[PDB]
């Protein structure tokens, strides 16, 4: 059995090149297509290229401008070159060997572990919060959808209850969304019934423990 | 074999033999070929 | 001119055999390989499969796949479900010498009782139409496993212009919540009356329809 | 959760009667400290290898059991339901419930078996159905039972799987019925050790490799043994992996060669005997498409394939589709046949960035027009004519059926080994053969050039060039040794110190390390005692009480 392990700088900014290290444990180099495989999270993979003993590799096209792989067998270590990193970029990355015709990667016939590689260059900023008041007509289920968002904020999480969290019946909070700005977008919207709808105050709270920011604000039905 | 002494049986030339030495540029018929021919 | 489609939700009890597809759109699929992948919350998918019926060493000898040429589609099967394979599956194909990606499929194992989608449709708020902006969102929550599809229709038309669909995952109480950013103009709100919110999940779409 | 089992699955070995007789013997026995999953809380069995079945009860709870893979018309199996009056098997494949509840042609009788102790077997064995039974009144207790045989079928259906079964005194959830508890045990062959008494039954049983001391006892055939030093084992270390290992292979000229010679002159060459050069640029490697069967890359570390052959013939673009088992039409006839079980690799490329010229290139030709089609592996030297043969038309404004296109077939015929290589550990190394067991690490030989391998005394050979990167290598016949159980007698105690003969397990209680081995299990004293148990090596034994 082999094992194949990555590590290196997971905090990237833009214009620079991403640096990764693989080492070997207990294999050998002899007829395998040694490869690196990269996925942005929740999203599909982008594979990365190719290398064998003898250092014959195969890029993807959209890579090729911009990734370089090497081969140590002095070291026993092969490593990752990627140039230009983007915001397309963020992603993390394994090492993985290979068993094919001529660079047919396609049994890396071990699971990579790898690290997480992000790009970051940004600044804090505050938070937003806006009024996602409902319509206050009877609905066919006499039910009230209230809510409240969270914009221009960095980074997740950040914990939002409802009264204090005296509110919890219909309270349904929300991962993160994964927006191209590069922020957090949370909202939390409660279920609260119609009939007792109209008068009650409903307060959501903004929570966030590192920057000491909090933002308590009352949504109301109609005006 | 590293260090070894042995023993083999197989075709070798006999020590103390006398082996036919011919010049060709003076004086040809089918020289024949045994089990084992040891030219030089 | 490939492209490679897989089913956006299967799901599956543990113990029992499931099995998730990814369909040749140009060509015949029998030239070009198509493999199946993995993808656990966090983490990237690797490759495992050549050939398309082989089983490696270090690697559980459950995880199957085939390609069958009759319906020119590919497979790959689940026979020792267990709970930790809760990772997203991809197909990558090759289009003539690129390699092409799929979107992919979210692979979820039973852990909750299923859960019926909850939707609720809202207009905006009255004070920002001043402004001439009309975003809409439409609310998919109390659902279990967490994959649906928002498709969104203009007067019995499908539309889908500014959709931003996002990723559902565990609440407080460990059941999945999901959104659909819609973008539209003012404008069309007078021009249309009837739009709907249909949400796929499993195999059941509810929809609901507001009018000015 | 899961139990262990102390002293369960005892039964004369033979079905035959010794009287006043120690004797070791192995047949499918329940191996001692065995696992049972206890069912005790506030169900089905898959039938391995032979189920032992005990269940613990004041009262008739368990009914019986069907046994079978699915119990369904297409699938064999079996029921049994043990009655008060009778006890009735029907293995005609009858379909069954889920949930067990009571209110095809075979058909089967017999006599009934029997807070209480209720013991069966079932055993799948050479063909056949045994079936032992037991009944007697009551941390699992050191219970014994001499289980006498009782039945034996000579059918074999699919069993895999059984489920107890429950019935009501009256239901449709329902009455607070009580949790009768079940033990299932799984069959293994397995050896042990029995003693039985002047009147003949079975009272002692001892596991042949329980513990050091359960071996000793299981080497001299007996239950009390004396102090000292006893002999019963080895400890050989597993292999590990076994690495297999193959001036240069001209695998260039190939593929990648200027030209190539037309269909009727087909060229094969056998390449083996050198270092696979893989490497050397042919077009990049763009290989998207790719399926081969007879051949995988898997089975070459344990397949070392003997001849590589190559054959090529010259086609055009819009016909390399019909080249193809199960194809017809003229094509393949009058230029290539391709067997019905080709075993090997189908490889087509594009040619026109080589093959391009400014005046035209006529030195591609092949046959598209003969009386008949030409036999497999013909040869023809003739050069009698039917322009009669047309020659194809490469220009850059032509259709993609015009460019140029070379192709060639390769077959492996079996009337060349594999790589991978591992160092300084116990392991099967392999060199085109040469099949051996041991430490390979770094060699204190030095060979002459063509000096592939060298021996030691007693044929054992000490170094192996490599194949590959041309690098010696020390070869020692794995790290083993025999076993010695110190054990101060059954009389005082059971604590037993076994050495390993001759093997340094600083590179595989306390561990203690002397020259005869490796001595564990033993706490080395470093005081002054007078020799009880000589151990090896100049070191004893005593014991420390």
């Amino acid at each position: 059995q082999v094992q194949l392990v990555e590590w290196g700088a997971g905090l990237l900014k833009p214009s620079e090149t991403l640096s990764l290290t693989c080492a070997v444990y207990g294999g050998s180099f002899s007829g395998y297509y040694w490869s690196w495989i990269r996925q942005p999270p929740g999203k599909g993979l982008e594979w990365i290229g190719l290398i064998n003993h003898s250092g014959s590799t195969n890029y993807n096209p959209s890579l090729k401008s911009r990734v370089t792989i090497s081969l140590d067998t002095s070291k026993n270590q092969f490593s990752l070159k990627l140039t230009s990193v983007t915001a397309a970029d963020t992603a993390v990355y394994y090492c993985a060997r290979g068993l094919g015709i001529f660079g047919v990667v396609t049994l890396s016939d071990v699971w990579g572990q790898g690290t997480t590689v992000t790009v970051s260059s940004a600044s804090t900023k505050g938070p937003s919060v806006f009024p996602l008041a409902p319509s206050s007509k009877s609905t066919s289920g006499g039910t009230a959808a209230l809510g409240c968002l969270v914009k221009d904020y960095f980074p997740e999480p950040v914990t939002v209850s409802w009264n204090s969290g005296a509110l919890t019946s219909g309270v349904h909070t929300f991962p993160a969304v994964l927006q191209s700005s590069g922020l957090y977008s949370l909202s939390s919207v409660v279920t609260v019934p119609s009939s007792s709808l109209g008068t009650q105050t409903y307060i959501c709270n903004v929570n966030h423990k590192p920057s000491n920011t909090k933002v308590d604000k009352k949504v109301e039905p109609k005006s | 074999r590293s260090s070894v002494l042995h023993s083999t049986q197989d075709l070798f030339l006999p020590f103390f033999s006398n082996v036919t030495w011919f010049h060709v540029i003076s004086g040809n018929p089918v020289l024949p070929f045994n089990d084992g021919v040891y030219f030089a | 001119n490939f492209m490679l489609t897989q089913p956006h939700s299967v799901s599956e009890s543990p113990g029992k055999t499931v099995t998730i597809s990814c369909t040749g759109s140009s060509g015949s699929i029998a030239s070009n390989y198509v493999q199946w992948y993995q993808q656990r919350p966090g983490s990237a998918p690797t490759t495992v499969i050549y050939e398309d019926n082989q089983r490696p060493s270090g690697v559980p000898d459950r995880f199957s796949g085939s390609i069958d040429s009759s319906s020119n589609s590919a497979s790959l099967t689940i026979s020792g479900l267990r709970t930790e394979d809760e990772a997203d599956y991809y197909c990558q194909s090759y289009d003539s010498g690129i390699w092409v990606f799929g979107g992919g499929t979210k692979l979820t194992v039973l852990g909750q009782p299923k859960a019926a989608p909850s939707v609720t449709l809202f207009p905006p708020s009255s004070e920002e139409l001043q402004a001439n902006k009309a975003t809409l969102v439409c609310l998919i929550s109390d659902f279990y496993p967490g994959a649906v599809t928002v498709a969104w229709k203009a007067d019995s038309s499908p539309v889908k212009a500014g959709v931003e669909t996002t990723t559902p995952s565990k609440q407080s109480n460990n059941k999945y919540a999901a959104s659909s950013y819609l973008s539209l103009t003012p404008e069309q709100w007078k021009s249309h009356r009837s739009y709907s919110c249909q949400v796929t999940h499993e195999g059941s779409t509810v929809e609901k329809t507001v009018a000015p | 959760a899961y139990t262990n089992s102390f002293t369960r699955g005892v039964y004369y070995p033979d079905k035959v009667f010794r009287s006043s007789v120690l004797h070791s013997t192995q047949d499918l026995f329940l191996p001692f400290f065995s696992n049972v999953t206890w069912f005790h809380v506030i169900p089905v069995l898959p039938f391995n290898d032979g189920v032992y079945f005990a269940s613990i009860e004041k009262s008739n709870i368990i009914r019986g059991w069907i046994f079978g893979t699915t119990l369904d018309s297409k699938t064999q199996s079996l029921l049994i339901v043990n009655n008060a009056t009778n006890v009735v098997i029907k293995v005609c494949e009858f379909q069954f419930c889920n949930d067990p509840f009571l209110d095809c042609t075979f058909e089967y009788v017999s006599q009934p078996f029997l807070k209480n102790l209720r013991e069966f077997v079932f055993k799948n064995i050479d063909g056949y159905f045994k079936i032992y039974s037991k009944h007697t009144p009551i941390d699992l207790p050191q219970g014994f039972s001499a289980l006498e045989p009782l039945v034996d079928l000579p059918i074999g259906i699919n069993i895999t799987r059984f489920q107890t079964l429950l019935a009501l005194h009256r239901s449709y959830s329902g009455w607070t019925a009580g949790a009768a508890a079940y033990y299932v045990g799984y069959l293994q062959p397995r050896t042990f050790l029995l003693k039985y008494n002047e009147n003949g039954t079975i009272t002692d049983a001892v596991d042949c490799a329980l513990d050091p001391l359960s071996e000793t006892k299981c080497t001299l055939k007996s239950f009390t043994v004396e102090k000292g030093i006893y002999q019963t084992s080895n400890f050989r270390v597993q292999p590990t992996e076994s690495i297999v290992r193959f001036n240069l292979c001209p695998f260039d000229e190939v593929f990648n060669a200027t030209r190539f010679a037309s269909v009727y002159a087909w060229n094969r060459k056998r390449i083996s005997n050198c270092v696979a050069d893989y490497s050397v640029l042919y077009n990049l490697a763009p290989f998207f498409t790719f399926k081969c069967y007879g051949v995988s890359p898997t089975k070459l570390n344990d397949l070392c394939f003997t001849n590589v052959y190559a054959d090529s013939f010259v086609i055009r673009g819009d016909e390399v589709r019909q080249i193809a088992p199960g194809q017809t039409g003229n094509i393949a006839d009058y230029n290539y046949k391709l067997p019905d079980d080709f075993t090997g690799c189908v490889i087509a490329w594009n040619s026109n960035k080589l093959d391009s010229k400014v005046s035209g290139n006529y030195n591609y030709l092949y046959r598209l027009f003969r009386k008949s089609n030409l036999k497999p592996f013909e040869r023809d030297i003739s050069t009698e004519i039917y322009f009669p043969l047309r020659s194809y038309s490469f220009r850059p404004t032509y259709g993609v059926g015009h460019q140029p296109y070379r192709v060639v077939v390769l077959s492996f015929e079996l009337l060349k080994k594999s790589t991978n290589l591992v160092k300084n550990k116990c392991v099967n190394f392999n060199f085109n053969g040469l099949k051996g067991t041991g430490v390979l690490t770094e060699s204190n030989k030095k060979f002459l050039p063509f000096q592939q391998f060298g021996r030691d005394i007693a044929d054992t050979t000490d170094a192996v060039r490599d194949p590959q990167t041309l690098e010696i290598l020390d070869i020692t016949p794995c790290s083993f040794g025999g076993v010695s159980v110190i054990t101060p007698g059954t009389n005082t105690s059971n604590q037993v110190a076994v050495l390993y003969q001759g093997v340094n397990c600083t590179e595989v209680s306390n561990v203690f390390q002397t020259r005869a081995g490796c001595l564990i299990g033993a706490e080395y004293v470093n005081n002054s005692y007078e020799c009880d148990i000589p151990i090896g090596a100049g070191i004893c034994a005593s014991y420390q009480t």
